[PDB]
């Protein structure tokens, strides 16, 4: 029964974001620098998975794989800083902000033809578990459903060379694995699609509820 | 027999053949676990006896009804006040769900306590549960066909889907007890109390919550064809934190 | 220093490694653990909870509480057979059950499952269903007599309303394929030995109930993506 | 010679690691370290320091020592409510203290605060103060009375110029966020039990002054940039 | 004094001196109370305590 523990079912490493970033030649600053709070409920497979439980605490393992795509004009040469922005930390808003020099925040330079990048994270929360559901509301009494002390931190990225910048394109998948984990609760499994992320809403426009239930002409016949 | 606690006792309780949620008996926040280091103490049976709501109709049209804890007992004396009056709190329960027929009528009832109960919205698009319908009250929520106001505040009525996106009939994953009229009448859950933290704002989070979805449909002969089904919650080593003044 | 050489495969990522990594927040000291009740630790525990099984999945009761019972007569003229079922946790209607999901979640399986069913009529209503098993290899059973000269139970009502049954492993490996088979899979019929009986002033139908759960014996090898959920939406935060 | 398999990580450069490194004065021999009194080994030594709350924090005594004290009337017509402050360690007034500043440096706090007040009469002037303390989750008190039915102190001046009292750590989590709250946070009230009762040719005013320090049980958690401190200039060299 | 077949759950409530008699079923079962379920038991009995200023009361 080994690898029916918990370690095996959602210890397993996906992609839990895709980073696209393009080289702005308007401004050297722009929105170059490329933001994503950190959460494992974009992806319906990876999500119904820890939905199948009501509280869940695990370590993390990230793992970065750079991809770089050079339209013309060679540019081979591009130094790249991944950043870890912890929970409540300000995160940046400028391809030159102070954040990604800070202490406080974890970063991680990567120049192509390097190993890919990877580090751990810690359980984040405040609280002694991932709320995988929450029956409760805001302090405003509003967005009922999403719990606060679930805040992981942000991913940041940002291309650090200067003027070699030829329009070139980046895509860096984001590998994330729970690590040592542990679950409270089971539920049953989700049985319709999702529609929004921290709400169990299932109901879809001008649509018939589809569930995974196959129907048969008579129950005589197997 | 009869289990008399406090100055309240129900009749009809019987023998202890009830399930404890998840296998653990409620018990008193350790100091191990505790917020602030440890609270010289928390001794007080004052709120810990049962409070019986009014008995709602199951009618053979009747497709569910759910409740949430703390939430109902928001206006039941003392814990009622207790809660008001405090700003963290944390509380077990013990659920007493039975209901009155003859050896003629013939139903049954599925009874689940859902810790984290996060009810889905009945409208399609960017809109979510209004704070005001999952709050209740001791009446309950029950499942009806007819139009209601601030519909995109409105909860699902989808019972046969738990509320929430799931399949009934795998709802029996969570601490629950059926009652088949012909055989058993009542179940009692006794359920501890869940969270990711030792205490919370019991006005802002409901930790359980009380299904009641009639998976077969009640029948019968009699005069008037419905019976009545009667609850009785009894808080459990019910602990609070940051009093404040009443009565001002 | 240290002579060293260079192994195929260095500086690979392969998804399903497992190696040490560089801690990001090295002088954070994470939350203390707290005692919260149904610590999950093996998905088996999931695997033996009995869950209703959508016995009645037609087209008629498909969105419906009445998917998971099935309505037992009293009158003379109902058909011999009530319902049929095959016994591959994967196969419609068990696919849809607790048991049924998690199997879906890996590639084969192994074990016997355990089969309750609950009668949902009258104290005073009593009657004598005929629960059978057919192993693989042969189509499920077209007549009573059939039935009960297989492996079965003549279940009677009145005085119990629920009755389990153990449905063994039989297979050729020892583990098999997460995914149905027709040939290879098992049945589960129930038939009338008599129909229902009830005094006067009675509900003449009654309705009867289908759970299901595995064994001591059950488990599961090889993890793949479960095919009950297919996510082709938005998921618009 | 030794095989070996390079992991995925290798030659990052992550600014949280933690690896040796090659000497670049390998043979230099640093100067000794002598005996310098005040060594400081951890931050808690900071905030255990009791610092003066700027507690009249208004637009007339801003930038002078004003701002730390609270003037006592002895006039009968003076409003029974002095001054209010909330306990949450980084909200104003606190926040620029010594152990709000620290604390502005982290993002989880935890602990008890110590207030500790300062009767700045005159030798002769005495007075009743009540110091009440409002637990999370209600609204600061609007009068004497419903102070006084909550925790508080009737604080005699005459006789003791000082008096300090312990608001505890009341949280749903363990540690909370370092981010002012104002339905989280707790509130410090000063109220007049009495006025200010002094003889004759003496002055008919007295300040006030208000301390804080964390206790034992003052803990900080997970770094982050201060932000009591934006720097925004040329800091030319 | 039902038949065998017929039951029924009726709230017997005690109410001290000094407060003036319940009006709602809610308001009674929130003092001292007892539910007590007919079905399979006739009977049921409940005692009134003695609560006065003096030891003995006028008649």
């Amino acid at each position: 029964r080994d690898e029916m523990s918990l370690e095996s079912f959602l210890g397993r490493s996906g992609c839990i974001h895709e980073s696209k970033l393009e080289v702005t030649l308007a401004n050297y600053n722009k929105e170059n620098f490329t933001v994503w709070a950190i959460n494992l409920q974009e992806m319906a497979q990876i999500r119904r998975k820890f939905e199948l439980f009501t509280y869940t605490r695990f370590d993390s393992e990230i793992t970065l794989v750079p991809c770089i795509s050079a339209l013309s004009q060679d540019i081979g040469h591009i130094t790249m800083q991944y950043m870890y922005v912890p929970p409540g930390a300000p995160v940046p808003n400028s391809r030159d902000d102070y954040a990604w020099q800070s202490g406080t925040n974890a970063s991680v330079f990567w120049q192509h033809g390097q190993a890919y990048p990877r580090f751990s994270l810690p359980f984040l929360s405040v609280a002694s578990a991932y709320y995988m559901f929450y029956d409760g509301y805001d302090e405003q009494d509003q967005n009922y459903g999403t719990a606060n002390t679930n805040n992981m931190g942000s991913l940041c990225s940002r291309i650090v060379t200067e003027k070699h910048i030829h329009k070139v394109h980046i895509m860096t998948r984001i590998y994330h694995k729970a690590k040592h984990v542990k679950a409270w609760c089971p539920r049953p499994p989700r049985a319709l699609e999702y529609t929004r992320a921290h709400r169990t809403n299932f109901k879809i426009e001008d649509r018939s509820i589809q569930t995974a239930i196959v129907t048969r002409p008579i129950i005589t016949t197997a | 027999i009869q289990i008399t606690r406090g100055d309240s006792t129900i009749t009809s309780q019987d023998v202890a053949n009830a399930i404890v949620a998840y296998g653990v008996w409620p018990h008193y926040l350790s100091s191990k676990d505790a917020s602030a280091i440890d609270k010289p103490s928390q001794p007080d049976t004052s709120s810990n006896r049962f409070y019986t709501l009014r008995s709602v109709t199951w009618s053979s049209s009747s497709k569910g009804w759910w409740w949430k804890l703390p939430d109902a007992l928001k206006d039941m004396g003392i814990f009622g006040e207790n809660m008001f009056y405090h700003y963290l709190g944390r509380s077990g329960y013990t659920i007493h769900v039975q209901c009155n027929a003859s050896k003629f009528h013939q139903g049954t009832l599925i009874v689940a306590l859902i810790p984290e109960h996060q009810i889905a919205s009945a409208l399609h698009g960017n809109v979510n549960v209004g704070y005001n319908y999952t709050h209740p009250g001791e009446t309950g929520r029950e499942v009806k066909a007819e139009t209601r106001l601030n519909p995109d505040l409105q909860p699902t009525e989808e019972y046969w889907l738990n509320f929430d996106g799931t399949l009934l009939g795998n709802i029996t994953i969570f601490p629950h007890q059926f009652i088949n009229l012909r055989s058993n009448n009542s179940a009692t859950i006794i359920a501890p109390y869940v969270n990711a933290v030792p205490m919370d704002s019991m006005r802002s989070h409901n930790n359980w919550s009380l299904v009641i979805i009639p998976i077969c449909p009640l029948e019968t002969s009699s005069a008037i064809n419905t019976i009545p089904i009667t609850i009785s919650i009894s808080p459990m080593c019910a602990e609070f934190s940051g009093a404040r003044a009443k009565r001002q | 220093g240290l002579p060293v050489f260079i192994t195929p495969g260095s500086g690979q990522f392969l998804t399903t490694d497992d190696f040490q990594s560089p801690c990001a927040l090295p002088w954070y000291h994470p939350t203390k653990e707290i005692s919260i009740p149904g610590e999950v630790k093996n998905l088996v525990e999931i695997c033996q909870v009995d869950s209703l099984v959508p016995i009645n999945n037609t087209d008629t009761y498909i969105n419906s509480e009445n998917m998971y019972s099935v309505v037992l007569q009293s009158s003379i003229n109902a058909p011999d057979k009530i319902f049929s079922i095959r016994t591959d946790v994967a196969s419609q209607p068990l696919a849809t059950t607790l048991i049924g999901e998690i199997s879906s979640y890996f590639t084969h399986w192994t074990g016997s499952l355990r089969f309750s069913f609950m009668f949902c009529g009258t104290a005073n209503t009593t009657v004598k269903l005929l629960l059978a098993y057919t192993p693989p290899g042969i189509a499920e059973p077209t007549t009573r007599k059939d039935a009960m000269l297989g492996t079965h139970v003549i279940w009677d009502v009145g005085l119990q309303s629920t009755i389990s049954m153990v449905v063994p492993w039989i297979s050729a490996s020892h583990y098999r394929n997460t995914s149905p088979g027709r040939s290879t899979s098992g049945y589960i019929t129930c038939w009338y030995q008599t129909r229902l009986v009830i005094p006067p002033q009675t509900p003449p139908t009654a309705r009867l109930l289908c759970f299901v759960s595995g064994c001591k014996d059950f488990c599961l090898r090889m993890a793949r993506d479960t095919n009950l959920h297919l996510q082709s939406g938005a998921i618009a935060q």
